[PDB]
């Protein structure tokens, strides 16, 4: 309300926090079109990013940069985190929603 | 139709038990007796329309399980032999009620 | 007790019974079981007895079982066989066709009392114990199972003339002493209550193989009879039923353990098949199947890896031999029956799951793509196994039902373009197989190397050649149902609605002789086969139902006739069924056994005979919709039709671009090639080769089926229909 320029930006950053993927049960929880909801719902944030309905601002262009996971501005955030437990909460959240403790080392690591 | 999936399930609980024509005669009584109580004795037309439709609905419901099963099969004869005896049974019950109440209005047209 | 026991046991088992009357051995049976019932319901110890008096009490009954059953060949009182019987009254069980006079008396000799009160003592004296005995429990559930096999009764024989008996092997009746005490002992069942039903499903769920068996049987025999479904009701209410699903995340682990080279001792596939023949016995109910829809089964079997692993092997490699036991069948046959029981339940809940059978058919269709490949291989394969074409069947059981693009515009709605295509591009896959499925076993060659498959063995290859000769048949029947399906689906079109296939009669001809077998013909089913498929499908099946009516019409001859036959022919009859027999035993036992020969022969036959004539209406469906479609509809390239011509084929038009190959091109499925000339030249060919005689045999054959789904008939008008429009050309 406050931007007219920045009104589209959040608009399309709104539309897509509506539209975050969740969990598929049809009598059990599906992995698999959880993954592929999710990355189509990354590949949608970077067209919208294109098509300049989320871009052109640098606060939507790091947030975009961010949800695709982006390990630079975040550690340029280090204060917002302020803690590596965090830091490994975001990247799994931004990068690998599903993890297994056969991986969770690595990324800890 | 519904009636047609309780012909369904009193069929998969008949088939492990008695032939369904017996069933479906002891069923009635209980109707006859509450039409007999709720109507006087002067509606008795009413009284066997009460009958027809009910038996009828029971004719429906019988002839709907002995469709679907084989009928070459001896074990449907009985069953089905009680069946062309209720249907004698609506032929009866209707040929009286039209012999008397056609006695009735002619003794009121008998002007 | 040991040496007791021991002692009577030689007594029994080995003895003959011969030597002395079976009235005397039985009574003594159930007398010493009345005492001893008394002694150790009384109990004469503690736990140190129940094991060895629990294994007493199993071969007690299971002598007892057979006992009475030696006795049910014999007739005791004055009468129980012959011209007049004057003491049935005092059973349930009644006169019959030959086979259960003999088995009426058994019973009508002895004191119902006395079995109903053993019985009794039985259960009280199980109920009575406490947990942690499973082998003591063991020999109760197989007591049990000895008591209640006296009870059992087989399956019932399928006749078309109705000229044997169908009688006495079920419960339909007010009669049959054997359902009225199986309602008193689920009474009984129901009067235990939570506690018996708890102890059998821990028993079931953690108990030992063995004992797992039992109690599956145990059930599904007490189930056969119920009609009360407290147990239905609590296993529900217990989640038992997730625990069990559950479980078969276990059963995938251990199944991909047992793919690898040398796999372990088949006891795990005999856990995995007890686990499935429970869930079959759940599925059986609706309302069982119901909760199994619910708990989205199918779901977590798509989720499982085990059926995307098929043992397949590769014309190069270490394949050609096998590190697996040789006492074990091939890990094939192995995956085969890994995969097998999913495709039963799947089959079973499409059936059954009217009410949602759109969310059935959409679980079971992502079982199909999820493997696919290994369905396209099984699809591909072209083996001539009866292993193969049981996989076959099936599969065409579950594709006739679910791949409909009826059930893709249900449910699935909403998703992308990508995903619609792809799930499209496997419906036509499905389509394409089942069209190829018709050329490559349509054929008549397969009847003769099927009929040369099995003289390995004559013994089981009368079986084999029935079984795979019924597997074709249900086969046929089956892409006919997917094929019926789609038609009655897209009926209301008029724009969109295509003809598989193309009118010739030359391909009629052609597929009469060899499909130059070293690889099965198929004619080109990206491309569109023809009518001649269907019309030689036709009268092929005209020629064998002849052929098994004249036979069957004979064995039902001779099974009348079985009392008059002399004791060589029955003699025989009895050799081909055992190898045991002569003039040794007795000539009623002769006549049971070659009776019961020619009921599973006429069994065969009559199946076969009715699958038949419905392939032959179906077949009547097919050629009157492509006379409708064609002389009505198709556009001709020879003239310019009233408003016809502006009528396209059915279906709309790729807008990819191809190159038309000789391989896998749907955009070939798309066109028909209809001219005026095409017309003329067919409408000849049927004339000529679909003679009166064939059109009598027809009218004459369909003159008593269609009773069992007992809709008005249709079997005429398309008769009609058909002889119209094959003297009726386009307009």
């Amino acid at each position: 309300s406050t931007s007219a320029s920045a009104r589209s930006m959040c608009r399309v950053l709104d539309d897509l926090l509506k539209k975050m993927p969740m969990l598929h049960t049809g009598g059990t929880q599906t992995l698999t079109e959880f993954e592929l909801k999710w990355q189509h719902w990354r590949e949608e944030c970077e067209r919208h990013l294109q098509n300049g309905t989320f871009s052109s601002n640098v606060h939507m262009e790091a947030v975009c940069r961010v949800l695709l996971g982006d390990e630079e501005v975040l550690l340029e955030k280090r204060d917002l985190m302020t803690t590596w437990y965090h830091f490994l909460v975001s990247r799994l959240l931004f990068k690998h929603p599903t993890v297994k403790p056969t991986e969770l080392h690595f990324y800890a690591q | 139709s519904p009636s047609f999936t309780e012909d369904i399930t009193l069929s998969a609980v008949m088939l492990q038990e008695e032939d369904p024509g017996e069933a479906a005669t002891m069923s009635m009584y209980p109707d006859f007796l509450k039409s007999f109580l709720e109507h006087p004795s002067s509606a008795v037309f009413e009284l066997i329309e009460q009958y027809e439709a009910t038996c009828n609905t029971q004719i429906t419901l019988l002839k709907k399980i002995v469709k679907r099963v084989t009928p070459g099969q001896q074990k449907f004869s009985k069953t089905a032999s009680i069946l062309w005896l209720l249907q004698q049974e609506m032929v009866t019950w209707r040929l009286i009620a039209a012999l008397y109440r056609d006695r009735i209005q002619s003794a009121l047209e008998e002007e | 007790l040991e040496s007791w026991r021991q002692l009577v046991e030689i007594i029994l088992t080995a003895c003959p019974q011969d030597l002395i009357p079976t009235e005397h051995r039985q009574l003594i049976i159930r007398d010493l079981l009345q005492d001893l019932h008394v002694k150790i319901l009384d109990d004469d110890a503690a736990q140190e007895l129940m094991p060895i008096v629990a294994g007493a009490v199993f071969t007690l009954t299971a002598h007892l079982s057979q006992s009475v059953r030696t006795e049910l060949k014999q007739p005791m009182t004055a009468s129980g066989l012959g011209q007049s019987q004057y003491v049935q009254m005092l059973d349930g069980s009644f006169a019959a066709p030959p086979g259960t006079e003999n088995i009426s008396a058994g019973f009508a000799s002895i004191g119902d009392s006395s079995l109903h009160m053993i019985l009794r003592n039985l259960l009280e004296f199980i109920l009575k114990t406490g947990g942690g005995f499973q082998r003591v429990r063991a020999h109760l559930y197989g007591s049990l199972l000895y008591y209640l096999q006296i009870a059992q009764r087989p399956d019932e024989p399928d006749t078309l003339e109705s000229a044997h008996k169908s009688m006495w092997e079920r419960l339909t009746a007010p009669e049959d002493v054997f359902s009225k005490l199986q309602r008193d002992n689920l009474s009984i069942f129901e009067s235990y209550g939570t506690a018996l039903m708890e102890v059998v499903c821990r028993d079931a769920c953690d108990g030992h193989d063995i004992g797992r068996m039992l109690a599956l049987a145990l059930l599904d025999r007490i189930v056969s009879v119920d009609r009360q479904q407290q147990w239905l009701l609590y296993l529900s209410n217990s989640g038992y039923l997730k625990v069990l699903v559950d479980s078969l995340a276990e059963d995938d682990v251990v199944l991909r353990n047992l793919l690898t080279p040398q796999p372990p001792l088949l006891k795990a596939l005999y856990i995995y098949e007890s686990k499935m023949a429970f869930l079959t016995r759940v599925a059986k109910s609706s309302q069982g199947a119901i909760e199994l829809l619910r708990s989205g089964v199918i779901v977590r079997l798509a989720q499982c890896q085990v059926y995307d692993m098929r043992p397949e092997t590769d014309p190069h490699g270490v394949f050609g031999m096998r590190e697996t036991p040789v006492f074990i069948p091939a890990p094939v046959e192995r995956y085969r029956q890994i995969l097998l029981p999913a495709l039963q339940i799947c089959q079973l809940i499409l059936t059954s799951s009217t009410a949602q059978h759109l969310q059935a058919a959409g679980q079971v269709l992502q079982f199909l793509v999820a493997h696919s490949d290994t369905i396209q291989a099984i699809l591909r394969s072209q083996e001539g196994s009866l292993g193969s074409l049981q996989e076959l069947a099936l599969l065409t059981g579950i594709i006739s039902k679910a791949a409909l693009p009826g059930v893709l515009n249900e449910l699935d709605i909403g998703l992308n373009d990508g995903s619609m295509m792809e799930l499209q591009g496997h419906i036509g896959r499905f389509q394409r197989q089942c069209l190829a499925l018709l050329n490559r076993f349509g054929g008549s060659d397969r009847l003769r190397q099927l009929s040369l498959q099995d003289d390995s063995s004559r013994l089981d290859g009368v079986s084999k050649k029935d079984d795979m000769e019924l597997a074709m048949q249900q086969i046929c029947s089956n892409v006919m149902e997917y094929c019926q399906a789609l038609m009655i689906q897209n009926s209301p079109s008029f724009q969109q609605t295509v003809c598989l296939f193309t009118p010739s009669l030359k391909e009629s001809a052609s597929r009469d002789g060899t499909r130059q077998d070293s690889q099965v013909s198929i004619l080109p089913s990206w491309r569109l086969p023809s009518l001649g498929v269907v019309i030689h499908l036709l009268k092929q099946s005209a020629n064998n139902f002849f052929t098994y009516y004249d036979i069957h019409r004979q064995s039902v001859g001779k099974l009348q006739n079985v009392e008059q036959l002399p004791p060589d022919e029955i003699k025989e009859l009895c050799q081909s069924e055992m190898p045991v027999g002569a003039d040794k035993i007795s000539t009623t036992q002769k006549y049971g056994l070659a009776r019961r020969r020619l009921v599973k022969l006429i069994n065969s036959r009559a199946k076969l005979l009715s699958l038949c004539s419905y392939i032959i209406e179906t077949c009547l469906y097919i050629l009157w919709r492509h006379l409708e479609y064609y002389l009505l509809h198709c556009t001709t390239s020879d003239s310019q039709d009233p408003v016809f011509s502006n009528m396209t084929f059915g279906n709309r038009r790729f807008q990819d671009t191809f190159n038309t190959d000789p391989n896998m091109d749907p955009r070939n499925l798309r066109q028909n090639k209809v001219s005026q000339q095409d017309v003329d030249t067919l409408l000849r060919e049927g004339a000529n080769s679909f003679g009166e005689s064939l059109q009598k045999r027809l009218l004459d054959i369909e003159s008593l089926y269609c009773k069992v789904r007992s809709r008005h008939s249709f079997i005429q008008a398309l008769v009609r229909r058909i002889r119209g429009l094959l003297r009726v050309s386009r307009v």
